[PDB]
């Protein structure tokens, strides 16, 4: 939180650590967000209802991306996923003077 | 007895406060600072750290709540019909103006435009206080301190699309969208309706739509007039972040 | 902190119930949400708080009239369906509570309940029957059919 | 000492109870607009699905009773000792907490 | 003081909507003011309340 | 739950010319044709006999 995150890398004094807790510290998922950043989560561009609320309109799931490990694990490989949550499902009455 | 001859249709603004801002301590950083010895020194009064951190996220929490509470309650998102003929009805002064890139209507603008929030609405502080976006006086001397501001769930945009969608769903449909199936009316029946709903016949409505349509309208113009001009309108919103801005300082 | 959100939550909670029973509704709660009697409510969205325009009739223009609880004709007593009697110095009409649209005093708007001996103020006026009318516009036909041949 | 004194709170009532009395309903949403008392207990029996002749064919009786009713409620109050007791709870917790 | 400042603005707010709804107009909501079907309130002063 | 337009549904206030999207159609009345119905027994009087 209220980190951009270049600083998390090693911000963390990542030398005297667990290499388990270092996982976290980077990879190739790495997403900035009016909260911090989030590490261990895709960034999908499509929308869903709130799951767990991260913040700023940013929520995070637990989803079967059915991507490419999706179609080659059996289990469709299940990862966490970051969106923008989605207020509801649209509609638009059939407006008419007469009607 | 006396029996009224003639009416006027009034609109009339009232302010309601639903959210402070989501504050975060660390106790530990507050009270201690980076030194060792006075966390170990606080680690002999127990619980008090982690019962403050408990109760400042249940407020935060609640925040949130409040915000799902007042403006989530309806099931869908509706737009208003693109040919925005309504028997006379303008109503292009509280839908969302599509030119703006905020997608909020003037009076929101105006709205948005008169509380100040204190500086309080920032949590990142890096890049020098985020190039001063940031209010440093205020912001960043409090936050070196362990005083963080937690961003809302529901953006600004996310919550002016739920009152587009309230707004579309009581034009296009009337009470009908809050208690089942959005069914299509047309506004001069619902309006109608509505004077039927106060103890007015439906022909007062019908012989006199013209008038009654032109008092909506200049009563709706007068509200922004009233809002740009009238100072200290939206005081309750600013007393509340004055008051959390001061109890921070 | 904490007694400051109670207070905000009461705040939250009056705010969701005018969104229920104002927007979403017309209430008759009087003062509950406007200055007159209530339209309907229009929220906009403001930094922490929300805004409600409650669009409100308001009458004006009030002329006095006399007016008479009840109606005594054929020795009965008639009272208004939905309106009240009202005279403008020479003739009695009725007309509806909230907007003067005054009409004659017929038995479709008006009904019977007992002679006129009990109620207080009771006046004296004709109750138009539509029928009789309509029964007596043939009734000079029957009378023309007998008289002219 | 409170902004509005006694004098002015009694003024307020006395204001609202002459409305009340002399206009019925009429005062709260626009002008006030005079109307005999008998036509708006009239009203206020309609408003309860009462028809308005129950009211006017029984006037004397109803007069009576809200006579004699008003009367008790100053019995009740003259008699009966601890009626304003929630009041004086708050006195006395003001009280114990400045002691 | 301040807790129980908030339990009387309940009352002060209760009061202000009992004040409305049953002083300046006939209430259709049940219990809210009297026991039975209302027809008309009166309001009167207390020396802290109403 | 459809009904024909009677003149016991409706009531009447003021000339087809004042509302904004009025239409035309009948509103049938229960007395005239009952009473239509004894008009014509004295047609049958007044021409049969």
């Amino acid at each position: 939180q209220d980190v951009n995150c270049t600083e998390v890398p090693v911000a963390i004094h990542a030398d005297q650590l667990t290499p388990t807790w270092r996982v976290y510290s980077t990879g190739s998922n790495v997403f900035q967000t009016r909260a911090g950043c989030l590490i261990g989560a895709e960034h999908v561009n499509n929308s869903y209802e709130c799951d767990i609320p991260i913040g700023a309109g940013i929520c995070a799931s637990y989803q079967t991306q059915t991507n490419s490990p999706g179609s080659a694990s059996s289990v469709a490989s299940q990862s966490i996923i970051a969106y923008t949550m989605s207020l509801g499902a649209e509609n638009s009455v059939a407006y008419s003077n007469n009607s | 007895i006396a029996i009224p001859t003639n009416f006027t249709i009034s609109v009339t603004t009232e302010i309601l406060p639903v959210s402070m801002t989501k504050t975060s301590v660390d106790c530990t950083m507050y009270i201690c600072g980076d030194s060792t010895e006075c966390s170990n020194l606080l680690l002999q009064y127990g619980s008090f750290c982690t019962q403050l951190n408990r109760a400042l996220t249940g407020i935060a929490v609640e925040q949130d709540k409040n915000t799902q509470e007042v403006f989530a309650q309806v099931k869908q998102i509706y737009k208003t019909p693109p040919i925005k003929d309504f028997g006379g009805f303008n109503f292009s002064q509280i839908l969302p103006d599509p030119s703006k890139p905020s997608k909020r209507s003037p009076i929101e603008d105006l709205l948005f435009n008169k509380v100040t929030l204190a500086d309080a609405g920032f949590i990142k502080q890096y890049g020098d206080c985020l190039g001063d976006i940031a209010a440093r006086d205020l912001i960043c001397a409090q936050k070196f301190n362990g005083l963080t501001v937690l961003p809302p769930l529901l953006t600004d945009e996310m919550i002016a699309q739920y009152t587009s969608a309230l707004l579309a769903g009581t034009i296009t449909s009337g009470w009908t969208f809050g208690a089942g199936p959005a069914l299509q009316i047309p506004f001069p029946m619902q309006m109608a309706y509505r004077f039927n709903g106060i103890g007015v016949t439906q022909n007062v409505l019908y012989e006199n739509q013209k008038l009654i349509a032109n008092q909506f309208n200049s009563a709706i113009g007068k509200i922004q007039d009233s809002l740009s001009s009238t100072p200290s309108a939206l005081g309750k919103l600013q007393d509340v972040v004055n008051q959390n801005a001061q109890a921070l300082n | 902190q904490l007694i400051r959100a109670a207070e905000i939550r009461a705040s939250a909670n009056l705010a969701a119930t005018k969104m229920s029973e104002c927007v979403l509704g017309q209430s008759k709660r009087v003062d509950f949400c406007g200055k007159g009697y209530h339209l309907m409510s229009f929220p906009q969205s403001a930094p922490h708080g929300v805004v409600f325009l409650h669009v409100t009739y308001v009458p004006a223009q009030e002329k006095n009239f006399t007016t008479a609880p009840a109606i005594c004709h054929d020795g009965k007593a008639h009272f208004p369906r939905e309106g009240v009697f009202v005279s403008n110095g020479t003739h009695w009409f009725v007309t509806q509570r909230n907007f003067y649209e005054p009409q004659i005093i017929t038995t479709d708007n008006t009904f019977v309940s007992g002679n006129c001996d009990v109620v207080i103020g009771i006046v004296n006026n004709t109750v138009y029957d539509p029928l009789q009318p309509e029964l007596d516009s043939f009734k000079e036909e029957l009378d023309k059919y007998f008289k002219n041949h």
